[PDB]
Protein backbone atom coordinates (compact mmCIF):
# COMPACT_ATOMS: atom_id res chain seq x y z
CA UNK A 1 0.00 0.00 0.00
CA UNK A 2 0.82 3.64 -0.53
CA UNK A 3 0.12 7.17 0.36
CA UNK A 4 0.89 9.50 -1.72
CA UNK A 5 0.93 8.32 -5.66
CA UNK A 6 1.94 10.23 -8.48
CA UNK A 7 2.31 9.86 -12.00
CA UNK A 8 4.09 11.50 -14.42
CA UNK A 9 3.86 11.52 -18.72
CA UNK A 10 5.32 12.89 -21.70
CA UNK A 11 6.98 12.11 -25.40
CA UNK A 12 10.22 11.04 -25.96
CA UNK A 13 12.59 9.84 -28.50
CA UNK A 14 13.88 6.16 -27.93
CA UNK A 15 17.96 7.51 -27.30
CA UNK A 16 16.16 9.58 -24.44
CA UNK A 17 14.31 6.41 -22.57
CA UNK A 18 17.59 5.97 -21.15
CA UNK A 19 17.55 9.27 -20.12
CA UNK A 20 14.43 8.69 -17.61
CA UNK A 21 16.74 6.72 -14.99
CA UNK A 22 18.10 8.22 -11.44
CA UNK A 23 21.73 9.93 -11.47
CA UNK A 24 21.76 9.84 -15.79
CA UNK A 25 23.04 13.16 -17.60
CA UNK A 26 22.30 14.33 -21.25
CA UNK A 27 20.31 17.67 -22.06
CA UNK A 28 16.47 16.38 -21.46
CA UNK A 29 17.89 15.11 -17.80
CA UNK A 30 19.61 18.14 -17.60
CA UNK A 31 16.75 21.02 -18.46
CA UNK A 32 13.41 19.25 -18.98
CA UNK A 33 12.77 16.42 -16.52
CA UNK A 34 14.75 14.64 -13.34
CA UNK A 35 13.98 12.36 -10.40
CA UNK A 36 15.98 12.01 -7.20
CA UNK A 37 18.67 9.32 -6.32
CA UNK A 38 16.40 7.00 -4.39
CA UNK A 39 13.54 7.10 -6.47
CA UNK A 40 10.80 4.41 -5.08
CA UNK A 41 8.73 4.15 -8.35
CA UNK A 42 8.47 2.66 -12.15
CA UNK A 43 9.34 3.71 -15.99
CA UNK A 44 6.61 2.36 -18.12
CA UNK A 45 6.53 3.47 -21.99
CA UNK A 46 5.81 2.27 -25.69
CA UNK A 47 6.27 3.76 -29.42
CA UNK A 48 3.27 6.15 -30.51
CA UNK B 1 9.72 -12.20 -17.42
CA UNK B 2 12.65 -11.78 -15.74
CA UNK B 3 15.64 -13.68 -15.59
CA UNK B 4 16.59 -12.52 -11.84
CA UNK B 5 19.91 -10.71 -12.91
CA UNK B 6 20.90 -6.90 -12.36
CA UNK B 7 23.95 -4.82 -12.23
CA UNK B 8 24.56 -2.71 -9.65
CA UNK B 9 25.72 0.68 -10.70
CA UNK B 10 29.29 0.91 -9.35
CA UNK B 11 31.07 4.31 -10.38
CA UNK B 12 33.31 6.26 -8.10
CA UNK B 13 32.06 9.17 -7.76
CA UNK B 14 28.03 8.38 -8.20
CA UNK B 15 27.57 5.95 -5.23
CA UNK B 16 26.85 6.81 -1.80
CA UNK B 17 24.92 5.08 0.62
CA UNK B 18 24.22 3.33 -3.30
CA UNK B 19 27.92 2.42 -2.89
CA UNK B 20 29.81 -0.80 -2.72
CA UNK B 21 30.59 -1.86 0.61
CA UNK B 22 32.74 -5.42 0.70
CA UNK B 23 30.60 -7.62 3.70
CA UNK B 24 32.56 -10.91 5.63
CA UNK B 25 30.14 -12.33 8.39
CA UNK B 26 31.81 -14.71 10.70
CA UNK B 27 29.86 -17.44 11.56
CA UNK B 28 30.67 -19.66 14.69
CA UNK B 29 29.44 -22.37 17.54
CA UNK B 30 30.43 -22.09 20.73
CA UNK B 31 30.30 -24.33 24.05
CA UNK B 32 28.56 -27.13 22.37
CA UNK B 33 31.26 -29.42 20.64
CA UNK B 34 35.00 -30.41 20.54
CA UNK B 35 36.64 -26.91 19.58
CA UNK B 36 39.92 -26.47 17.20
CA UNK B 37 39.71 -22.25 16.24
CA UNK B 38 41.00 -20.99 19.84
CA UNK B 39 41.70 -17.58 21.26
CA UNK B 40 45.38 -16.58 21.81
CA UNK B 41 45.14 -17.42 25.73
CA UNK B 42 47.62 -20.00 26.94
CA UNK B 43 46.81 -22.79 29.52
CA UNK B 44 47.64 -23.12 32.88
CA UNK B 45 48.81 -26.13 34.47
CA UNK B 46 46.06 -28.60 35.49
CA UNK B 47 45.64 -28.66 39.17
CA UNK B 48 43.15 -31.40 40.50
Amino acid sequence: CFTNVYADSFVIRGNEVSQIAPGQTGNIADYNYKLPDDFTGCVIAWNS
Amino acid sequence: CYFPLRSYGFRPTYGVGHQPYRVVVLSFELLHAPATVCGPKKSTNLVK
